[PDB]
């Protein structure tokens, strides 16, 4: 039943290390939205014009001030622990894409990992999110992933 | 259970075994951690240095 999280997390720590390294523009423990924007330039896309505060309105309220690695490792817990009760999913999903991005462009056919540790279920869990044809699914980027997850968070609301 | 499934393994004409294999991969690691506990668990009291 709950065997899924273990061998996810134990290997996940090491990629979390250089994920937080290569994400950070200055390579430090502090995290700001300037680091976010310069990382979005490293992805080469154009972030939307409310992305500076898109992780702070309903979700980043209990704490205060500028965030850092303390806040980062706090909010990195905030994903696997929570339940079908609707979660603060603000800044994580780009990082999830980034560590799942091991071709510097996006990825193919690896989201079923992110649903199998989510749940053992048929293709329904996939079909609500995308329509991965098993032969060739699609080529992905941060835009598609973030828009689909945000739309599904809004849809389940 | 893996070696009783109807599809031919060499054929990519099914492409549904990619969930069977990724279910197999979790109880293999479960088997791993069980054996790790086995080593940790049969040495709690040993009669001799030499036998153990």
């Amino acid at each position: 039943a709950a065997a899924r999280e273990r061998y996810a997390r134990k290997n996940e720590q090491n990629e979390l290390e250089r994920a937080f390294n290569t994400i950070d523009s200055k390579g430090d423990k502090k995290i700001d939205a300037e680091e976010l924007t310069e990382l979005f330039l490293r992805l080469g896309h154009k972030p939307k014009r409310g992305e500076v505060e898109d992780m702070i309105w309903e979700v980043d309220e209990d704490c205060d001030g500028c965030i850092s690695l303390l806040e980062f490792q706090t909010l990195y817990t905030r994903c696997r622990d929570d339940k079908t009760g609707y979660e603060p999913r603000g800044l994580f999903n780009v990082v999830e894409f980034v560590m799942n991005d091991k071709n510097n462009q996006g990825f193919i056919t690896l989201e079923e990992a992110m649903q199998i540790m989510y749940l053992r279920y048929g293709r329904a869990e996939l079909d609500m999110q995308l329509e991965q044809v098993f032969g060739t699914a699609d080529l992905n980027s941060g835009k598609i992933l973030t828009l689909t997850e945000f739309l599904h968070c809004l849809h389940t609301n | 259970d893996v070696k009783r499934k109807p599809y031919d393994l060499l054929d990519y004409s099914r492409n549904a075994f990619d969930t069977d294999f990724l279910e197999f991969n979790v109880q293999i690691n479960d088997l791993e951690l069980q054996l790790q506990g086995f080593v940790n668990a049969s040495f709690e009291h040993i009669t001799s240095t030499e036998h153990a």
